[PDB]
């Protein structure tokens, strides 16, 4: 009565959704990852800084 | 900034677990075939019991 | 810096995959019993067919 097929199916749902998101926003995340730090500095906040 | 940090935190996990879909796919195919066999065995057991 | 970035890229994968240990342990046990039954059946077949 393992009934793990439901658990494995949930894992598939999560993992296929992850793959779909990778396809959807893979390029955007790759372009964001090398210059993420900029988000911490907002132009006017640079003067207030 | 915080949203981007969280997104870059999750994204490697997403990439890490995406490849497991296909290994998971055969896993559930085998598991469900096993469950079909288990259901058949249970049905046949009950069938003879009487 | 590059090594640090690589290490913190590993850390997401490291924890996520390390979480997989125990489910794989039962899978290994099941597969071991499968192999044992395989050898048992093969042996019995050989002795009969002799």
């Amino acid at each position: 009565l393992i009934d793990r097929v439901e658990e494995v199916r949930e894992e598939m749902d999560e993992a296929q959704e992850a793959a779909r998101f990778l396809q959807q926003h893979g390029s955007a995340l790759t372009k964001l990852e090398p210059m993420v730090a900029v988000l911490q500095s907002d132009p006017q906040q640079h003067e207030q800084l | 900034w915080q949203s981007a940090r969280e997104l870059l935190r999750d994204w490697p996990s997403q990439r890490h677990l995406a490849d497991r879909v296909q290994p998971l796919r055969m896993r559930l195919s085998e598991l469900e075939q096993r469950l079909n066999n288990q259901q058949n065995a249970e049905r046949l057991l009950s069938e003879f019991c009487k």
